[PDB]
Parts: structure tokens; sequence; C-alpha cells
């Protein structure tokens, strides 16, 4: 149904002005709350672990997948909400936070992109879905380019995208060449005894995992994630992650792997000592994702991992997309805007902010101890069954550089708090116009399902009996 | 397998190596797709199959599409910036 | 009256240790390809191809 | 307004004022972090397309 | 028990309303109607949550 | 008769030849026409393997409409050059001549499945036994290459032509949606 | 002649509790034996999308006051929710015909249809223009298509012979 | 004790040295990224270095396991430091 929404849109957006812009992604905001509602009863053809083929050998349906594209849908709804709702009605952030005509298609076409992956099963559905959602990657980038940052990283994101996607593209032929076939099923674990499929199945898991911001390769995706804009960086962030890693972690051709142990390590180390001595928010909030897409790297060397991945997928999508929101929020308290795109940067500029909506503060803190790995708060079980599963099978070394990496990437998530609770001269006394009614509420929602979400761990693992096994 | 193999490797490393000027880099990102497209037909040829011959003209027009997408990229950022470095982006 | 509500609590927890014992086992227990693959068409048997199709070309 | 800005480690960081987009601090040699000069402000456009 | 998940989950509710007033410097009873509103919300996502494991659990008897 | 017998090697030094022809150019839009040469020597040896239906789509759709994008996009933009000088890109030559050999070789590499890496390699260059074709009478009809693809692009990938005409459709929407500047 | 399936299929597999009907069922099969219900589904998902947008104008407005919005948006709010009221329609007929929720009224309808297609000297699936493999093909298209609705809408048009089960 | 043990020694293992590793650690992992002008050929030209630093690794590896631990160490050594 994401394709009856693009025929429908792109002719609807043609038709319509600039001004009508914002209320068409009101539309399509209620439009997918509808598909999660009335369509979700398609949890039931998924008992005990049933898996469909659709369209003939082409796409598999699982309900792993079917939980990835409830997450895509989920997370989307609240993007949508940000573009297309307003935060105050001033004549401020009117010119600082607007769409443009044809976002919400390369949204659309972005998340169809990215759910063709998860589904896929072939390896010509694998290419294709991941040129349709880097090609959407592209041009989210560049459609704010009235900006010399967001184009520079456009430019450099389609070049090291280029490679990467010929190098997946290699490694779908080089496998090609020694079994006329297109399917990691067909493997069925006698083959991968007698044939040396290693450097084929690992060149193809590097050059799909290199997009994500593994470490070797990660400066660039440090650069693009500062250079573009403040709506736009929390959408490319967190796709091609989710999308790209619930491939690598449905099909498991990455175990025992010594690279992929050696990029963990890297990648674990280069990430927590990597943000440390930053300055600007969205580097010290790009290093976190590069220690949290860690923790996946690991889960790629496992079997059975399904329960790992999932809870700390939701768990960092909800932290993720909960620490975006809040950096949002303190645009208001700030005495200094610049560049108009991206209008907050200096991690000192939300240094008042106890003093000025302190439960922006208390927000911002559950939301950042969740990071941390505190029990209370959901990020920690995340953390927790990740280690269930590294310690379950033969990973040693692996835990204690994740517990150490762990114990670094704190330090630069506690300044965020330090800079925050702090004394600021001159406070707030009162505020004429107030916040999005329905879109703090998503904030507030957000943050309910941080803090009393260990509430579920029992049902869900019931129900995580049930349809997965 | 050899002229695919040396295309792809020689059109690689000068990409990587530019640092004259930018449609160089363009031209080695197509003469790359062309050594990968050169590799899997012979496979197709040597194999009996139409199979890899599918992925060939799929990828031919992806590659298409990639020229399309990323020229419009260059005039996006040509538009700001009246002329483009040498040394690169 | 205190030692049988320690029984039942402990045999309420020696029961979620079977029942993970169990759950464990079942992963790792292997799946028909009517279960693990599609439903419908139970048989991994091909005979894809067929317009010049030459008889003898089965086994 | 502090004395002295904190950086994570303890390190003393710039504080960014409006003070510091110049034609001295433009095209400086530095890492893409710690850095001020940002290509896209509004006084560093002043009529980019005119 | 199905009713202490309903009045748990409406408490879930009132937190997010009570939260997103305080966020917007308003007072906590603002608008006292929307804590109805999420209340009822939020339980509603309680009743499928219930229900969902419900089913599993009769899934999990038949087996035998 | 046996002066058509070393063709594709030919092409395969021919092809090598153009390559360094692209990279080292004082011009520009020099070395994309060198480009065009290139894919004019990948429809030889696209003839020459037995795909001669492939060379025409090749001079048809990279020739005829990727290199016109490219030679169209360096006539009206500004472009700056410097020449191939020896003196910064000396700097460059070791690494060049490690990942020749390195890249070479393991490109080379996995068409082999020995253990041994050393066997993996010979695999590779013991190619000189001549496969023999043989007359099969089983087929009645002139199914061509290109009607094959016409019934696997249509029946068992259809699903695939079809999200490929979503990324067509994107291919149109980019490109103008950048360059609109809507009112 | 055109009636041979020529493949190996699962027999009465059921993917629930209940018995299955169908494999993939027929688009005009499903639309026969949808339920009233189903319909008020259909209608509950045409009236919701645009007081929806209005409900969602009354919480935060476009332009900082309160008005409603255009027909223009009310007319496509009422295709898009006629839209997904087809689809959420179509997903729960044809999950009685796969026998995972109850289906105990349509059985008797199919019980008393596959008697009445003997009666009349006819082909149990229908007559279709298709050859038999391209019958086999685009049934292995259109099986098991109403997984993955999020994606894409794809339905079953062809009278192919299979649809798991017997004679 | 309460100047060379408690407050000298025990710290440059504890909360005193370890911000100073870091410190060291974290200046040399930024300025990997910092020399070059043009971002586009350095991350060009670091795609190359590690498919072939890695490929170069594992040639190293299945042989003998021992001879390429003190390489990682090198490299940790260069990367950090
Ligand atoms: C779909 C819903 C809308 C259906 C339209 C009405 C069709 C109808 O009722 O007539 C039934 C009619 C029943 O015939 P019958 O007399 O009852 O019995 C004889 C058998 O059908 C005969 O079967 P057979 O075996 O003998 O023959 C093989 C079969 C061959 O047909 C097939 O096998 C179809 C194969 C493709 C199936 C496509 C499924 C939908 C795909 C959507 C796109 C996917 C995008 C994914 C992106 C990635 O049948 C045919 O030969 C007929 C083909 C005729 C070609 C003309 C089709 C015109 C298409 C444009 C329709 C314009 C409508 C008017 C304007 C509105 O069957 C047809 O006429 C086939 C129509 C095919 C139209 C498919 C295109 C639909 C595109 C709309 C999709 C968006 C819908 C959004 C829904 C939202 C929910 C999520
Ligand atoms: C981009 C543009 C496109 C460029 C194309 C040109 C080149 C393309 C090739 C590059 C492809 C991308 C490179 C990717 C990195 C290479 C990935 C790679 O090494 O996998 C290696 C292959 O183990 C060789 O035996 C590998 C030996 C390889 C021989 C080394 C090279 C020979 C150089 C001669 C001088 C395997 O990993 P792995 O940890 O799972 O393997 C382990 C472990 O090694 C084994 O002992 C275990 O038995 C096994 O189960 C597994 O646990
Ligand atoms: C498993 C977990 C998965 C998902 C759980 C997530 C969310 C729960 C799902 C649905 C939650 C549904 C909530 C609907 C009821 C919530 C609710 O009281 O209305 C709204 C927010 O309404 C949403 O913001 C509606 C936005 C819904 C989007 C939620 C996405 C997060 C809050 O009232 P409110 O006093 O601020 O609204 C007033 C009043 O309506 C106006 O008349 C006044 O003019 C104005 O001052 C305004 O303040
Ligand atoms: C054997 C070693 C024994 C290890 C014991 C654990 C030591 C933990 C530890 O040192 O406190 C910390 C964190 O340091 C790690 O990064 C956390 C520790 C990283 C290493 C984990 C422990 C290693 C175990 C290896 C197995 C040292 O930074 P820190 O806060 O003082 O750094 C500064 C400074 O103290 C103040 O003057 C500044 O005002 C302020 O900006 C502050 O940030
Ligand atoms: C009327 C329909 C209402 C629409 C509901 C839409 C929800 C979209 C949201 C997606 C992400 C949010 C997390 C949902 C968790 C579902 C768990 C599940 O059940 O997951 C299980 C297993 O999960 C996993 O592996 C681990 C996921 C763990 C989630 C961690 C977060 C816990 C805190 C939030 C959950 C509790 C909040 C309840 C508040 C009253 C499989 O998934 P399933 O196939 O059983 O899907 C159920 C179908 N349900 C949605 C219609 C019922
Ligand atoms: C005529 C139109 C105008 C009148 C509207 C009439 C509509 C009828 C229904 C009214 C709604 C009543 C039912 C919901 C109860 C909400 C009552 C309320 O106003 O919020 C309770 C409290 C703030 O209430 P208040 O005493 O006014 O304090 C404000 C200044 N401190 O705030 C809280 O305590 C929230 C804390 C919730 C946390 C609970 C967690 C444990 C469960
Ligand atoms: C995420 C967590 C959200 C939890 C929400 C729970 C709701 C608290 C209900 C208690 C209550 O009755 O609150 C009423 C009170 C009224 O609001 P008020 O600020 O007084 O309005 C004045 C208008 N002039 O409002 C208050 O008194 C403020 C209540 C806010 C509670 C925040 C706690 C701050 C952090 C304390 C440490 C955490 C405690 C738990 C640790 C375990």
């Amino acid at each position: 149904m994401l394709i009856l929404a693009i025929i429908s849109l792109i002719t609807f957006v043609s038709m319509s002005k600039l001004s009508d812009n914002r209320a068409i992604i009101r539309l399509i905001n209620i439009y997918l709350i509808l598909v999660l509602v009335l369509d979700s009863f398609l949890y039931l053809l998924f008992l005990n672990n049933q898996t469909y083929t659709v369209m003939g050998e082409l796409l598999i349906f699982n309900s792993f997948t079917f939980y990835i594209d409830m997450l895509i849908y989920f997370i989307m709804i609240v993007i949508s909400s940000l573009y297309g709702y307003n935060l105050y009605n001033n004549n401020l952030y009117k010119t600082l936070f607007e769409p443009k005509k044809e976002l919400i298609i390369l949204f659309l076409i972005n998340i169809l992109g990215a759910l063709l992956i998860v589904h896929s099963n072939d390896f010509i559905t694998l290419f294709v879905a991941i040129e349709l959602q880097s090609y959407s990657i592209y041009l989210i980038t560049a459609i704010y380019n009235s900006s010399y940052k967001a184009s520079k990283a456009s430019m450099l994101y389609f070049f090291m995208g280029g490679i990467l996607s010929i190098l997946i593209a290699y490694s779908i032929n080089t496998y090609y060449s020694v079994l006329n076939s297109y399917t990691l099923h067909s493997l069925d674990s006698l083959i991968i005894n007698t044939l040396d499929l290693n450097l084929i199945l690992i060149a193809l898991s590097l050059g799909l995992l290199f997009k994500i911001g593994i470490a070797p390769l990660h400066k660039w995706l440090i650069s693009i994630y500062e250079n573009t804009p403040i709506l736009i960086t929390i959408y490319i962030s967190l796709i091609p992650k989710i999308s790209i890693l619930s491939y690598l972690v449905l099909s498991n051709i990455s175990i025992n792997s010594l690279v992929i142990s050696i990029l963990a390590i890297l990648t674990l180390l280069v990430g927590s000592v990597g943000g440390l001595l930053q300055i600007k928010i969205k580097r010290l909030l790009a290093f976190s994702g590069l220690t949290n897409a860690g923790y996946m790297m690991l889960l790629l060397l496992l079997n059975n991992n399904e329960f790992s991945y999932l809870y700390y997928i939701t768990q960092y999508s909800i932290s993720h997309l909960a620490i975006f929101m809040i950096i949002i929020f303190s645009i208001y308290y700030i005495n200094y805007i610049n560049n108009q795109y991206n209008p907050i940067i200096y991690v000192n500029q939300l240094k008042g902010l106890i003093h000025d909506n302190a439960y922006l503060v208390l927000s911002m803190a559950i939301v950042v101890f969740s990071f941390i790995g505190i029990p209370p708060l959901l990020g920690f079980f995340g953390k927790l069954n990740i280690l269930m599963s590294i310690l379950n099978n033969g990973y040693y070394f692996i835990s204690i550089v994740l517990i150490v990496a762990s114990l670094i990437s704190a330090l630069y998530y506690l300044y965020l708090l330090n800079v925050s609770i702090q004394d600021k001269n001159n406070i707030l006394i009162n505020s004429n116009e107030t916040v999005s009614s329905v879109l703090s509420y998503i904030l507030s929602s957000l943050i309910i399902l941080i803090t009393f979400g260990f509430i579920y761990n029992s049902l869900i693992i019931d129900i995580f009996n049930v349809y997965f096994n | 397998m050899f002229i695919g193999t040396i295309i792809l490797v020689l059109s690689f490393l000068g990409f990587v190596f530019n640092r004259r000027n930018i449609i160089l880099a363009f031209i080695c990102l197509e003469t790359m797709l062309l050594g990968i497209n050169l590799i899997l037909l012979r496979n197709s040829v040597l194999f009996d199959d139409i199979s890899g011959s599918l992925f060939a003209i799929v990828i031919i027009i992806l590659a298409g599409v990639e020229s399309a997408i990323g020229l419009s990229l260059l005039v996006s950022y040509y538009r700001l910036r009246g002329v483009i470095n040498s040394y690169g982006i | 009256d205190i030692l049988n509500e320690e029984a039942k609590i402990v045999q309420a927890l020696n029961n979620q240790r079977e029942l993970t014992i169990k759950m464990h086992e079942l992963k790792r227990e292997e799946k028909d390809y009517a279960h693990s693959y599609s439903p419908l068409f139970s048989d991994p048997v091909p005979q894809g191809g067929s317009i010049g199709k030459a008889p003898g070309s089965s086994r | 307004q502090d004395p002295i800005p904190s950086g994570a480690l303890g390190q003393k960081v710039p504080h960014v004022d409006e003070s510091h987009q110049d034609l001295l601090f433009r095209t400086s040699h530095m890492v893409e972090d710690l850095e001020t000069y940002d290509e896209d402000s509004p006084i560093n456009t002043s009529d980019a397309n005119t | 028990a199905l009713f202490t998940s309903l009045v748990g989950a409406s408490g879930l509710g009132f937190a997010t309303k009570f939260l997103s007033n305080k966020i917007r410097l308003k007072p906590a009873g603002y608008y006292p109607l929307g804590y109805v509103f999420s209340g009822v919300a939020w339980a509603g996502l309680g009743l499928v949550l219930h229900n969902v494991h419900q089913h599993s659990l009769e899934v999990l008897e038949k087996k035998k | 008769m046996y002066l058509t017998y070393y063709f594709i090697e030919i092409t395969i030094f021919l092809a090598i030849l153009c390559t360094i022809f692209i990279i080292s150019a004082k011009n520009p839009m020099v070395s994309i026409l060198y480009m065009i040469a290139l894919f004019v020597i990948a429809a030889m040896y696209l003839y020459l393997i037995g795909l001669g239906i492939f060379s025409l789509l090749y001079i048809m759709i990279y020739i005829g409409a990727i290199a016109v994008l490219f030679l169209f996009i360096i006539t009206l933009l500004d472009i700056n050059s410097t020449e191939l000088s020896v003196k910064s890109n000396i700097r460059d030559l070791p690494l060049v001549l490690i990942s020749l050999i390195v890249l070479t070789i393991s490109g080379l590499m996995i068409y082999s499945n020995d253990s041994i890496l050393i066997n993996k390699l010979l695999e590779a260059f013991g190619n000189d036994y001549n496969t023999i074709i043989t007359q099969d009478w089983f087929n009645i009809e002139n199914t061509t290459l290109l009607t094959t693809i016409g019934n696997v692009l249509l029946t068992n990938n259809a699903f695939i032509l079809l999200v490929l005409a979503i990324v067509l459709l994107l291919g149109i929407i980019g490109p103008i949606s950048i360059t609109m500047k809507h009112k | 002649s055109s009636s041979t399936p020529l493949v190996k299929t699962s027999v009465n597999y059921s993917y629930g509790d209940y018995p299955l009907i169908d494999a993939d069922p027929h688009f005009k099969r499903v639309v026969g034996y949808m339920r009233p219900s189903d319909y008020g589904v259909i209608g509950l998902a045409t009236a919701a999308l645009p007081a929806g947008i209005c409900f969602a104008e009354w919480l935060d407005p476009v332009k900082g006051k309160f008005a409603r919005p255009s027909v223009k948006f009310l007319r496509v709010a009422t295709m898009l929710g006629f839209a997904v009221g087809f689809g959420a329609a179509y997903a729960r007929s044809s999950l009685r015909f796969f026998g995972v929720t109850e289906n105990a009224r349509e059985y008797k309808k199919d019980e008393a249809q596959m008697a009445a297609r003997k009666a009349a000297g006819l082909e149990p699936y229908g007559t279709s223009s298709l050859t038999p493999e391209l019958q086999e093909i685009a049934a292995k298209n259109s099986a098991h298509s109403i997984a993955g609705l999020f994606i894409f809408p794809w339905f079953n048009f062809v009278n192919h012979p299979y649809h798991g089960r017997e004679q | 004790i309460a100047h060379h043990v408690d407050k000298g020694s025990l710290y440059r293992l504890g909360p005193v040295g370890i911000n100073r590793l870091l410190n060291k650690a974290s200046y040399n992992v930024i300025n990997l990224s910092s020399n070059t002008r043009s971002s586009l050929s350095m991350n060009s030209m670091l795609i190359l270095i590690t498919i072939v630093s890695l490929l170069l690794l594992v040639l190293v590896m299945n042989v003998n396991f021992i001879i390429v631990i003190p390489v990682l160490i090198s490299i940790l050594y260069i990367l950090f430091s």
C-alpha cells in the first residue's frame, strides 16, 4: 500500500500549490496510521515461524520481516509528523522547518526501497532495492539545494555509494560464477563445507556493511551527517541502518567471520574514542550511531539472533528518534541561531536548559541514560540481550571490548547532561506561544515507551515464543 | 574474465587516484559498471543461461538511471558555485 | 503455611526453567521445507525452463 | 558565560559567537570537527545568487 | 487480570498527557479532557496487546 | 585461417590501452571520447563472444544516451583540470603498484575452490582446452536471446520489471525536483 | 489439457486451526464471500480519513487559526480511505480462505459451489485463456501475496488449476 | 602513601591517566581524516587501503595466526597514535 500512496501522491502533488505542501504531509501521516491500525492483523498469517515466498522465489515473508516492516512504518509516522506539523506559529520557524514540494515523494520511494530489502530472497531484488534506496538518499540529501554543505554532502554520498554498490554487484556476480544460483536458500549448510564461499559471502557482507558506517570507512558518513540539515538527517541516519542490517541478520552468511569480528572490535573502539573531544551535537550524536551499529555487527557473527536484534532495533529507533526530537525543542531556548538549515550545532548552545523547560531536561536525561544502559530504562535490556547472545556462543574477547566501549561511550553521552544542567544568567520567565500539542505528545509517548517499557518484557517474550518458534 | 577484471581494476584505480577533475571520476564509475557487465555476460555464455543476462539487462538500466540522477546532482552542485574545483568537491 | 508457599513459587519457577530449556531446544530443531519455504509448492524439484526441452533431461 | 567551557574530557573548547566568521577564519586548516566558519550563514552568504 | 492491565495502560496514557502538558510549559490540568482521550487510546493498546497474548497462550496449549 | 584466432586477446590488450588514455588526458572531453571508444571495444568483445544482441544494446544505450548526457554536461559547465604532472602522482605510484598486484591477483582468485591459495590462481590460467560444440536438434523455433529475456522479465521476474518502473519513475522525478525552483 | 497442474502441491495444509478453503482465492470469490462486518470495515476507513484530517487540524491548525480543510483534500481523503478499506477488506476475507480465522460460514458456501460445478459439467476452478505453464507461473506470482500487503497491492485474476486441495 | 600511592599512582591507573590516554587516542583518530583538502579523494583512497589491507591480513592469517597479532597491535598503534 506504499505503491498506491506513491502513485496517488505524485499525481496529487503535481496539482497542488507550494503553500499546500505542508497539509499534504498531514494527509499522508494519517494514511500510514491506518495502515498500521486497520492492517496489523496479517500477523495471524505468521504462526509458528511459517515463512512465505511470494512472486516466485523472489520475496520472502516471515514475521521477522513483518516486524521490521511495522517498525519502519511507525518511525515514518513520526518523521512525517515532524515535517507536516508546525513547531510554533512564528515568522521564524516557517522559514527554518519548511518542507519542499517533492519531499514526501522521495520519502515514500525510500521506504519502498528499504522494505524491498528486508523482504528480499533474490539477489537482483536485493540489488534493485539497494539502488532504489540509494537514489532516494542521494535526492533527499540534495533536495535542500540552496545550501553549500548539503550539496557537497550529496556529491560525496553519490561517489561513496557508487563504489559500494559496484562492490555489492561484483560480489553477486562472483557468487554466480561459482554457482548457477541467486538465492542463499541454495546454500543449505552442506555446500559451505565443501565450497570456499568464505571470501565471496564476506565480501558481499562488507560491501553491504560499509554503507552503514562500519569503522574503517566511517569518516565520510560522519561528514554527511554533520553537513545535511537537522530534519533530513534523522531519516538518512535511521533507514539504511535498519534496512541493510535486518537484511544481513536475516541471512546468516558471516558466522565465525574473523573479518566481521575485527571490524566489530575496530568499530566499538574508534566509535567510543572517536566522539570524545567533539563539540558539535550532530557529530557527537553520529558517533553514537557508529557504536550502536557496532553492537549489530556482533549479532551478524551469531546464529539465531532474532531476539537480541529486534529488541535492540526498536530500542535504538525509539532512543535515536527521541534524542533527535529533543534538540529540535531546544532551539527556542538558545541565544544564537545560525545556519537556517541547521540551527543548533554546538553542544554548548543548550547550556541553560534546566532553568528553561526543566522537563525537557527530564526527557533528555531519560533518553540519554538509556543509551548508556541504565537498567530501569529500555536500553539496558537491549545491551543485556546482546550480551546473552555473545557469551552463549564463544565470543569472550568481544564481550569485554563491548563493555570497555560502553564505558568510554558513556562519557560523551553524559556530556549532554553536563552541559544541560548548568547555570544560565538569563532565564525565561514566560512565553507567549507554546509547542504543538500533537507534536509534543509524540515525544511524551516516546519517553513513556523508554521509561515504562521494561514492564512488557515478559509479555513480548511469550509473544516472541509463539510467532518465531 | 580477464577483460572484465582488468577494466574493473584499472577503472577502480583510475577513480581512486583521480585528483585532476570530477568528470574523470564519473567516467571511471561507468567503465567499472561495464567491467562487471563483461564478467557476468561471459559467465552467462559459459553456463548456457539467460540468468546472468537477466541481471545484466537490469543493471544496464540501473547504470543509466545512476548517470541521470548523479549528473543532476552535479548541476545542483554547480548552481551555487559557478566553477568546479580541480582537486575535487 | 509458609513452606507450602515456598514450594508453590519454586514449582512456578522450575516450570519457567523447563519452559525456557524447551523453547531453546525448539529453535535448533530442523524444519520441513513446507514450513520453512512456501507451503504451497512443497517440492524442491524444479522442472524449470520448459519451452525447447529435451526428453531425458530429468533425472 | 562560563569561565571555561568543557569538552567531555575536561579540554578547552571554543565558545561560538557571531565573531567567528571573518576573512581570516575563512579557509582555515583543520579537521571537519572543532571548526567554526560554516559556509551557510546569513553573514557569509550576503546575496549569494543576485 | 484484564482489568488491571486496562487501568495501568490508562495510567500510562495519563503519564503521556501529563508529560506532554508539562513540556509545553502549561499547568498540569490545562486541558482536562485530553487525559480521558489519551487514557482511552493507550488503554486500547493495552486491549490489543492483552488479546494477542491470550491467543498466543491458547496456541501454546493446543500443542499437547 | 589462424589469423582469426587471437582476436579476443587483441581486444583485451586494446581495452587495457584505452583505459590508460582515459585516466591521463589533458582535455576532459577527449578522455570522455576515449571512454566512448572503450564502449566500442566492449561491444566488439560481446559480438566476438557470441552475443550480437547486446553489442547493439550497448551502442544504443551507453553510447547514445549516457555518453551524450556526459558530453552535453561538459559543454555548458565549468570544470577545472590539472595535467598529469609527474610531481603530483609520483607520490601515488608505490600504492598504485601494490594495489595493481593485489587487486589483480585477488580478482583472479575467486573463480576456484582449492583450499591452497596457489592452486586457486593457476586454475585461472588453465583454459587452453577447446570446448566441443555439438548439434542438438531439440529446438523447433527461433527463440532468440531477446525473446527469452522478454519471457523472463515478464513472467518469472515481472515484479523486478515493476520495481524497475518505480526506479525509472524516480529517475524522472529526482532531476526535475532538484532543478525546478518552484515559483 | 489445460487442467493438469503438472506440479506437486501441499494438500489441505491448514495455516491455523481451521481448514483452508484456497491457497489463493480468485478476486471474484473474495468479493463474493465478504461479510457485512467487512463492508463495515470499508465504511469505517472511508469515514476515518477525512474525519482524521479535520481532527488533526483541530489539534494544531496549519495557519495558526482553525479552519476546515478544503474539499480538495476531503475528496482525496475519501479516495485513499476507500483504498485502505478495500485493502483491509480483501486481507480479512482472504484470511478466511486460508483457515486462520473463523470460516464456518464460508465453508458451507464452498461445499455448495464446488458441488454445483460438478453438476453443471465444467472445470472445478475455471477455464482460463492461458497455457498451463503460464497458469503455473502466474499463480506462483500470485501465491500468498496477501502477506506483503503493506508494500504492494497484488491480486489473483488467473483461473489456474491448483489451490492446495485434493481431487 | 597519601601522595605517591593514593593520589599519585592509583590515579594513573584511575581517572587521571585514562583522561590523558583517551585525549591522545581521540586526537589521533580525529586527525586521521584531517590532512586532505578534498574529502572525496581522501575517502576514495581510504576505501582502497581497507579492501587491500584486509585481504593481505587474511592472506597472512590462514597460514599462521601468531604472525598477525603483532600486525594488528601495530595497526592499532598507528591508528590510535
Ligand atoms: C490495533 C493495532 C495497533 C497497532 C500497533 C502498532 C504498533 C507499531 C509499533 C511498533 C514498535 C513499537 C513496539 C511494539 C512492541 C510489540 C511487541 C511484539 O508483539 O513483537 C513481537 C516480538 O517483538 C520483538 O521481537 C521484540 C520487540 C520488543 C519491543 C520493545 C519495546 C517495549 C515497549 C513498547 C511495547 C509495549 C507498549 C505497550 C503500551 C500499552 C512479535 O511481533 P508481532 O508479530 O507479534 O506483532 C504484534 C501485532 N500487534 C502489533 C498488532 C500486536
